[PDB]
């Protein structure tokens, strides 16, 4: 089945150029229309442009002087270039396919977040939230920019997991917790590890959470 | 430029209720016998999923409770009888008039019965303490409605200004919320006091629930 | 199958 995957830096400086790539598997980009869509935090989706199966393009008028969409059929990828960025360009960026089966954006990537900021990237510090039903978790502190993702036991533990929205602290850095509930009887026997991914700094932290004393 | 206006912008409904969302285009999105108006469903943190294409065609794999109607400038998405997993923001999208656009979205919230939170408190880790800051976390798990009050107390002294809250989106299965409240103290301030307590007031609790611990790497 | 040019679908 066709799959789309966005990649590229998660932080770009004001005035500089944003570049992202969409790597396509399971279908050749010599069919369909290959789009970029973005979504600023908490706001509506915005269509930016496409490159078609033939290399023709179609760009949103308001972005024309700043946008390019390119492709490489040998790599089965297409790419977005957006010049002279500002805070208005902070958004989740999606690649999406339109096939002529629907004439609609029928297949989407998972999205990648880009933040426009002069601040430096900073990876998270991860601390345990130590434990019928018991709760445990990880506190993921002091990272920039958003986002972090958290899995448990490499994705094997999904039931009862809650990862909270990040909060901006007064320091200019973000924090969040991820928690899970598990059987109390499993504590001491079953190992629980939170897998924290901070793509903007290409950092991964895997923290084992176990009981303390007091 | 062409504009798509959705109505309403938000709505609350109970499980099994009918849902109707409208999308009005400022000019016709029709061409060659089609209406190039599509409906998407977007769940928290995820890419939009196509529900309805070309105004009235149910996308493959989408439940039959979803349908679309309309022509020209006026369109409707209907969910016949809502399921808990229908919690989402819904968007219309037109791709036949330059420039292509989306509607501003309609947020569907799910109403349900009261559910009391289960409350847990977590002390700061010894490893964090080295750094000179202490985070104390209070978890309120799987409650409804969203409205909740969390009061921190340190050695019975009520705290203010040093806590932040974060709430999940409604659960896709039982429509509940969970919430974290995080109290931030200096290491110095943490080590000068003993009893740390989080007091939770919520409709599902007949009286406030307090969880506490006594400090120290005891 | 319709073709899109400059946002609009047409025969070709």
């Amino acid at each position: 089945e066709v799959q789309l995957q966005e990649s590229g830096p998660g932080l770009v400086k004001p005035s500089e150029t944003l570049s992202l790539t969409c790597t396509v598997s399971g279908d050749s980009i010599t069919s369909g229309y290959w789009n970029w869509i973005r979504q600023p935090p908490g706001r509506a989706l915005e269509w930016m442009g496409y490159i078609s199966y033939s290399g023709s393009t179609y760009y949103s008028l308001s972005l024309r002087s700043r946008i390019t969409i390119s492709r490489d059929t040998s790599k089965n990828q297409y790419s977005l270039r957006l010049s002279s960025v500002t805070a208005a360009d902070t958004a989740m960026y999606y690649c999406a396919l339109i096939t002529t089966s629907t004439y609609a954006m029928d297949y989407w990537g998972q999205g990648t977040t880009v933040t426009v900021s002069s601040a430096s990237t900073k990876g998270p510090s991860v601390f345990p939230l130590a434990p019928g039903t018991a709760a445990l978790g990880c506190l993921v502190k002091d990272y920039f920019p958003e986002p972090v993702t958290v899995s448990w036991n490499s994705g094997a533990l999904t039931s009862g997991v809650h990862t909270f929205p990040a909060v901006l602290q007064s320091s200019g850095l973000y924090s969040l917790s991820s928690v899970v509930t598990v059987p109390s009887s499993s504590l001491g026997t079953q190992t629980y590890i939170c897998n924290v991914n901070h793509k903007p700094s290409n950092t991964k932290v895997d923290k084992k959470v176990e009981p303390k004393s007091c | 430029d062409i504009v798509l206006t959705q109505s309403p912008s938000s709505l609350s409904a109970s499980v099994g209720d009918r849902v109707t969302i409208t999308c009005r285009a400022s000019e016709s999105v029709d061409g060659y016998g089609y209406s190039f108006l599509h409906w998407f469903q977007q769940k928290p943190g995820k890419a939009p999923k196509l529900l309805i294409y070309l105004a009235s065609n149910l996308n493959s794999g989408v439940p039959s409770r979803f349908s679309g109607s309309g022509s020209g400038t006026d369109f409707t998405l209907t969910i016949s009888s809502l399921q808990p997993e229908d919690f989402a923001t819904y968007y219309c999208q037109q791709n036949n008039v330059d420039p292509w656009t989306f509607g501003q979205g309609t947020k569907l919230e799910i109403k349900r019965t009261v559910a009391a939170p289960s409350v847990f408190i977590f002390p700061p880790s010894d490893e964090q303490l080295k750094s000179g800051t202490a985070s104390v976390v209070c978890l309120l798990n799987n409650f409804y409605p969203r409205e909740a009050k969390v009061q921190w107390k340190v050695d019975n002294a009520l705290q203010s200004g040093n806590s932040q809250e974060s709430v999940t989106e409604q659960d896709s299965k039982d429509s509940t919320y969970s919430l974290s409240s995080t109290l931030t103290l200096s290491k110095a301030d943490y080590e000068k006091h003993k009893v740390y307590a989080c007091e939770v007031t919520h409709q599902g609790l007949s009286s406030p629930v307090t969880k506490s611990f006594n400090r120290g790497e005891c | 199958q319709l073709i899109n040019t400059n946002g609009s679908w047409h025969i070709n």
